[PDB]
């Protein structure tokens, strides 16, 4: 069982840039090395293979190179369809193990989240349910924290956050952050904050509302 | 050359499911490929085409088994939770690689349910956002659209959390407030596993 290293995991470049990404086997392959790409969960499409023979169609600022058990894929002159995940495939026994595979993300301004948050809805809380929806939306790097809170205290139960990918059009980060709870629970209380914590702030963006208003 | 697969899959843990890979010219041999939600790619094992002989690798050994027929198959057997994932079918020759376009496969008790769609509005600026709350519902996926597609621009919906044994998620919409609510905001959710549409009006409060 030979294993393959890959590095780094993450990788931010802008368009123009070049790139390196590793992989390392734990073995020799003598050169059996395929490299791939991946964008949005869709069919992985071969770069190269062999370790240094670009695949049929693949530009020529696609390279690999190494021999043994190191080698790496060079991406110079970064396209704009050149963003997504790589992996590096041996098959020189098996099992061909793929790499931990590398995401590739566009590196742009930074840009603090508009928030908006939502009440539950008149249909939701007619069937006993009260749901609070905040949106984090359109900010750049991708950490962010949130935080809730009920009548100036933070609330940690009943949260569940989503992270959508770097947007194609305007590489930036969504989140979504949502606080469950019963109508009973819901209407015991008066105000409710989404407080969201980024680089582009030392203070907490919030955006809140309250029944009684 | 193409390869093409069999449409999703939904099965109970347990049970067993077929899943086809056909090519239109049909040598060399192929491949299967797993890959779990947001993880990388895992390789389950290759089928020499020539010999018949299949070779799996150690977690797959078992329950998985590689036949053919132009239509390549994965049969696994004793499905777990666990074994949610996509899988891909791969072939190769020349200067390049064939791989099929994947085939989702979701292993669950759930019981299939339709979407609890719900208005997301404002609790004012010349840019608004508004959205649509998509709750417990399973399996996935479920396509959501705003104005029937007319507005695609300033949209985005948000990956789906497991809570329970059902899916919630929610979409994001901005629109000029000069255009909502003067003009008709309404998302469309559609839950192909229950053949559900839904359609909600984005009424202000």
């Amino acid at each position: 069982d030979i294993q393959m290293t890959q590095s780094p995991a993450s990788l931010s470049a802008s368009v123009g840039e070049t790139v390196t990404i590793t992989c390392r086997a734990s073995g020799n392959i003598h050169n059996y090395l395929a490299w791939y790409q991946q964008k949005q969960g869709k069919s992985p499409q071969l770069l190269v293979y062999n370790a240094k023979t670009l695949a049929d169609g693949v530009p020529s600022r696609f390279s690999g190179s190494g021999s043994g058990t190191q080698y790496s894929l060079k991406i110079n002159s970064l396209q704009p369809e050149d963003f997504g995940t790589y992996y590096c495939h041996h098959f020189w026994s098996t099992p061909w193990t793929f790499g931990g595979g590398t995401k590739l993300e566009v590196k742009r301004a930074d840009a603090a989240p508009t928030v908006s948050i939502f009440p539950p809805s008149s249909e939701q809380l007619t069937s006993g349910g009260a749901s609070v929806v905040c949106f984090l939306n359109n900010f750049y790097p991708k950490d962010i924290n949130v935080k809730w809170k009920i009548d100036g205290s933070e609330r940690q139960n009943g949260v569940l956050n989503s992270w959508t990918d770097q947007d194609s059009k305007d590489s930036t980060y969504s989140m979504s952050s949502t606080l469950t709870l019963t109508k009973d629970e819901y209407e015991r209380h008066n105000s409710y904050t989404c407080e969201a914590t980024h680089k582009t702030s030392t203070s907490p963006i919030v955006k809140s509302f309250n029944r009684n208003e | 050359i193409q390869l093409v697969q069999s449409g999703p899959e939904l099965k109970k843990p347990g049970e067993t499911v077929r899943i086809s890979c056909k090519a239109s010219d049909y040598t060399s041999g192929m491949q299967w490929v797993q890959q779990m939600p947001g993880k990388g790619l895992k390789w389950i094992g290759w089928l020499n085409t020539q010999s018949g002989v299949p070779e799996y690798a150690e977690d797959f050994k078992g329950r998985f088994a590689f036949s053919l027929e132009t239509t390549a198959y994965l049969q696994i057997n004793n499905l777990k939770n666990e074994d949610t994932a996509t899988y891909f079918c791969a072939t190769w020759g020349g200067n390049s690689a064939y791989w099929g376009q994947g085939t989702t496969l979701t292993v669950s008790s759930a019981k299939t349910t339709p979407p609890s769609v719900y208005p997301l509005a404002p609790g004012t600026n010349s840019m608004v956002t508004l959205g649509c709350l998509v709750k417990g519902y399973f399996p996935e996926p479920v396509t959501v659209t705003w104005n029937s597609g007319s507005l695609s621009s300033g949209v985005h919906t948000f990956p789906a959390v497991l809570q329970s044994d059902l899916y919630t998620l929610s979409s994001s919409v901005t629109v000029p407030s000069s255009t909502w609510p003067s003009e008709t905001v309404t998302c469309n959710v559609a839950h192909p596993a229950s053949s559900t549409k839904v359609d909600k009006k984005i009424v202000p409060r």
